């Protein structure tokens, strides 16, 4: 049961990890398309 | 890049019918006289009061800048005179007053009176006075020849998507200089023209009330997809939680 | 047409083997005026102008607009019934665990 | 079998919450799209 448990502990360590990279890569992703699309390069 | 247009320009404003030329080339002019500087705006089409009623809407004042002496607007029908004696009134004027923006509202409106060489001639010979001088020209131009020797180009939509009508302008020239490439919406109020933000989206071209039904559409898969992470999340720990329990007993 | 303050464009166009009347302002000098697409119907009242569409996807007309809206309606049904069971699943799980502490 | 009907109750909350927050979300969507196709602005 021990091993069980450390398992799904490994397990939410994962998730939440990807959660954490998916949130990142969705900023990115949104500043570059913001960039393309924006005003800045002529101030 | 740099601030706007060249001074010495010739700028041509283009759309078609309610699209917002002579709204666009009135606040060049208004700018213009708020610099202290001098402007003449020649219309063609509408009267002296009806057009300042007209713009006043849109929260320039026109009279103002009239009764300072800043803004002489000239308005006369295009068959009041001969292709000859239009040019030679406007050439007149033009040196007397001395202006720094001439405005022709609109160059679309001398078509039928005469042929399209000599019309070709008349525009011709006013955008090289106007240009020799360093006066700035305006020209406003209905969508539907000396389009060529034009520094900017601003062409100005409205168009029906979703039973609507939305508004929009693009430059579609600029010589000498770096400018934007998006064909960006913008509303009229009494605050003047106004620039809506760029549309960001990975589908992009929405305009109007199908941008905020996209927007709409996005937080809610954003919510979607939150409530299954935090679904599996529970049912995790919830084992994690029974594994204890066994371990107790 | 140029030397006009106002412009009411008036529409009988065909969509799903019907046609359906529209009008719409394209040009009103001076003053703030809707720019939707409106449609409207002729009677023995005169002109009247239905309530505007309210729709996501939005432009239907006629008869397109009301087999929308049973078309919304019935996914609101099917939503509700989908709620309905997933708590009656988890109430049932409860009752369950009664019967057991009970025992 | 008390936590796990005690969970069983947390679900039930949050289903319900999550429901609640979906009718006031769809409501206001509502609005807001009925305010950029309404005549209301020229009364
Ligand atoms: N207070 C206002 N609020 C919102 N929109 C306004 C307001 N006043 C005017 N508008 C809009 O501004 C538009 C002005 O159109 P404008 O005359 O500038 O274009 P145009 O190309 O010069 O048309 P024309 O063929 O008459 O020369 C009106 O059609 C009107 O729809
Ligand atoms: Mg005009």
């Amino acid at each position: 049961l021990e091993a069980e448990l450390q398992a799904e502990e490994i397990a939410l360590k994962a998730l939440v990890e990807s959660e954490s990279a998916h949130e990142r890569q969705r900023l990115a992703d949104a500043d570059t398309l913001a960039r393309s699309r924006g005003n800045e390069r002529f101030a | 890049a740099g601030g706007g247009f060249f001074r010495g320009s010739s700028i041509l404003v283009s759309g078609v019918a309610g699209a917002g030329k002579s709204s666009l080339a009135a606040h060049f002019a208004a700018a213009a006289c708020a610099r202290g500087e001098r402007a003449m705006y020649f219309s063609f089409e509408e009267a002296a009061d009806q057009a300042v009623r007209n713009m006043r809407s849109l929260g320039l004042d026109l009279g103002r800048w009239r009764d300072a002496g800043l803004l002489r607007f000239m308005a006369t029908r295009p068959t009041f005179y001969s292709l000859e004696m239009h040019l030679a009134v406007i050439l007149r004027e033009v040196m007397r007053f001395e202006p720094s923006v001439v405005v022709l509202d609109p160059i679309s409106a001398f078509t039928e009176s005469g042929d399209r060489l000599e019309v070709q001639s008349m525009l011709l010979r006013i955008v090289d006075f106007l240009k020799n001088r360093g006066i700035t020209g305006i020209f406003t131009h209905l969508a539907h020849g000396l389009e060529e020797l034009m520094d900017g180009w601003v062409l100005m939509l409205n168009r029906e998507v979703n039973g609507e009508f939305n508004r929009e302008l693009y430059l579609l020239k600029a010589r000498g200089m770096a400018h934007s490439n998006q064909v960006r919406e913008f509303l009229m109020s009494d605050r003047g023209i106004s620039l809506l933000p760029p549309h960001l989206g990975e589908g992009g071209a929405l305009t109007g009330t199908a941008r905020k039904a996209e927007e709409a559409r996005l937080r809610r898969a954003e919510i979607e997809r939150q409530t299954e992470l935090g679904r599996l999340q529970q049912q995790i720990e919830q084992r994690r939680r029974r594994a204890r329990a066994q371990i107790e007993a």
